[PDB]
């Protein structure tokens, strides 16, 4: 697998700039909290949902653990 | 170039080419707007050729 063996593609084009030709931070804190607000609203009904089922677990498990020592 | 005469090609300048006018319509003369480098690339891939 090297470079000139990989694939066969036809009439594509790309179009890049030089490092020296750019600005290092072009949108920072006007695009950047816009675009992770995008990706949390995405997946946190995927991730969190299961980490409260552990929470109701720890707080019902610690409940019984202390009246489970007295009257 | 060649076998020229330079009084004989003024002449020939002089009655063919008198009745082009000599400054411009309204004399709005032009400016160079110069044209810049960048450093940069385009890549037009086509394994057919």
């Amino acid at each position: 697998r090297e470079f000139g063996h990989l694939t066969r593609m036809r009439h594509v084009i790309t179009y890049s700039l030089s490092p020296f030709e750019q600005r290092a931070f072009p949108h920072y804190f006007t695009k950047g909290i816009p675009n992770v607000l995008r990706r949390t609203r995405a997946c946190i009904l995927r991730v969190a949902p299961p980490f409260v089922v552990f929470y109701l677990v720890y707080t019902w498990g610690t409940q019984e653990f202390e009246k489970s020592k007295r009257k | 170039a060649g076998g020229v005469e330079h009084r004989q090609l003024l002449d020939l300048a002089q009655k063919h080419f008198s009745s082009l006018s000599g400054t411009y319509v309204e004399d709005a003369v032009p400016a160079f707007t110069p044209c810049r480098f960048t450093g940069s690339e385009i890549r037009h891939r086509d394994d057919a050729l």
